[PDB]
């Protein structure tokens, strides 16, 4: 993945997850893509309530991405891995 | 005790 400042453009189905979470623009910073992907995740709660570390993304448009049905913040490869997937670099 | 906005933000700024 690109360090800070590369420019990104997400694949559609990522960039409709963005959408969700408020974002307007359609270019970004990886950093922009975590900050929106954080926001989604919150606002639909799809953290685990007693263990919040644990996102539980089955049955979301956001599981078919990541092709799990959870994941641990604290092991995010699961996240960079459908970030390569799904960003082209400008 | 951690909430997922804090732990997060904590992955976001590694």
């Amino acid at each position: 993945l690109p360090g800070e400042g590369t420019q990104v453009h997400p694949r559609a189905p990522l960039l409709q997850i963005l959408k969700v979470a408020g974002a307007q623009e359609e270019v970004f910073t990886v950093k922009e893509v975590m900050h929106y992907l954080g926001q989604y995740i919150m606002m639909k709660q799809l953290y685990d309530k007693q263990r919040q570390h644990i996102v539980h993304c089955h049955d979301d448009p956001l599981g078919e991405l990541l092709e799990v049905g959870s994941f641990s913040v604290k092991n995010p490869s699961p996240l960079y891995e459908m970030l390569k997937r799904n960003l082209v670099i400008l | 005790q951690e909430t997922f906005x804090d732990l997060w933000k904590l992955l976001l700024e590694n």
